[PDB]
């Protein structure tokens, strides 16, 4: 699905309204980089599987696939705690989760008759394409 | 309470709820707003509030039984539109 | 020029009596022709072309009007000619059966809600048809 | 025997019934399923010619 590896960092935490303070971690956003002449040898051993750098039509689209994959793989994954959790195998987490999966099911859109008047944008790129 | 769909609140059903004059309806919701308890804004000339939210609620075992079937439909359609992608065009992406 | 003018010019006009005119004199080169289909239709279908001129002009008027523009002499006969134009799909107007009152559609929405794309996706065809028949017969040898 | 069938009343001069007005009900903003096929087809005559 994606990348290899995850950056951790260990804070305490006001926990609640009251309930003990503890040490746990949080996740930190994490990318990897590189430096000249350590590229260099990437790409050499890299060289007998390779990959149009831009792509016309082949690797744009192909793209779209795997974003989909990702998505649903995440969708997924949250019933396999939140049927659980229905279930009463384990203690509801009331203070975090589900405020935030009550945005989450505010924040999606709508076609209302005032977006789809946004029509006139579609048909603007066709008579610049087609 | 209401579906999303009519987020829009006639100043009659406030006064009624609330049991006050509807000439004040005005400045109970405009309280509300600077506090920051809701965030959305009114048109007082067709006499509507237009809302959209952000704050949470406590939330009992049989709204999240409730809760999964919705979730679950997304990903039924999730998958339905992958498929219908990688069937039309197995041709090019291959 | 000798027959077709006359007779498209008669039919602008309002003249049966030059109308019958035409058709006698040349009756015998239009059966020489084969397309004596003018009589048995034309001569009873002018009033259409009046009823598509209303059209295109006014968009409000009153039915007891157009008899005196069109020398109908009556309104309830006016309203069957109306009625079965629309029906016939030559103008798409509306009536309120009420106080002789005859509008006309909707004004035009507008030009650039999904009605202009599904002409350019014809164009799209047409070209790329061309360009894969054009480039399959290139150099036999 | 209009009235059996057809709307309307018989002779009431304030006829009462079913109406036929029609409503086009166009408001639906999405033919996605079937224009991303054909955004697809162009995308398809764009290759697969070698």
């Amino acid at each position: 699905l994606g990348l290899p590896t995850e950056a951790y960092i260990s804070v305490e935490e006001v926990h609640d309204d009251g309930t003990p303070t503890s040490k746990t971690f949080e996740h930190v956003t994490s990318e990897i980089g590189a430096e000249e002449a350590e590229e260099v040898g990437v790409e050499h051993l890299l060289r007998d599987i390779k990959d149009t750098t831009v792509g016309t039509l082949s690797q744009r689209i192909t793209n779209q696939v795997h974003g989909l994959k990702g998505l649903n793989s995440k969708l997924l994954d949250i019933r396999s705690y939140l049927e659980k959790v229905a279930t009463g195998k384990l203690p509801i987490n009331h203070q975090i989760i589900y405020q935030l999966q009550d945005v989450f099911n505010l924040l999606p859109d709508v076609s209302l008759q005032e977006f789809v008047k946004a029509f006139y944008l579609k048909t603007n790129d066709q008579m610049v394409v087609v | 309470t209401r579906p999303a769909n009519h987020r829009q609140l006639t100043f009659e059903e406030i006064a009624k709820s609330a049991k006050i004059t509807v000439n004040e309806v005005e400045l109970l919701v405009m309280k509300a707003l600077s506090v920051g308890l809701v965030k959305g804004s009114i048109d007082e000339v067709d006499k509507r509030v237009h809302m959209t939210w952000v704050q949470p609620r406590v939330l009992d075992l049989q709204q999240i039984k409730g809760m999964k079937d919705r979730l679950e439909f997304w990903c039924t359609d999730v998958k339905s539109m992958e498929m219908l992608v990688e069937h039309q065009a197995h041709d090019i992406l291959t | 020029l000798m027959p077709y003018f006359l007779l498209t010019q008669a039919v602008r006009t309002g003249n049966l009596a030059k109308f019958n005119q035409v058709l006698d004199q040349f009756g015998e080169k239009f059966q020489a022709d084969g397309t004596y289909t003018l009589i048995i239709r034309l001569r009873h279908n002018v009033i259409k072309t009046g009823v598509r001129m209303i059209s295109l002009s006014y968009s409000r008027i009153s039915l007891a009007d157009i008899a005196q523009k069109l020398q109908l002499d009556s309104p309830e006969d006016a309203e069957f000619i109306v009625a079965k134009a629309i029906r016939d799909g030559v103008i798409e107007a509306s009536i309120n059966h009420e106080k002789g009152y005859v509008q006309s559609k909707e004004m035009i929405d507008i030009y650039s809600t999904r009605e202009p794309q599904l002409a350019f996706h014809q164009r799209i065809s047409f070209c790329l048809d061309i360009h894969n028949m054009s480039v399959k017969a290139m150099r036999f040898p | 025997d209009y009235a059996k069938k057809r709307g309307w009343v018989l002779g009431p001069n304030n006829y009462y019934s079913f109406a036929s007005q029609q409503q086009k009900p166009e408001d639906t903003t999405i033919p996605s399923t079937e224009l991303a096929k054909q955004v697809i087809e162009y995308a398809r005559q764009l290759e697969m010619i070698v």
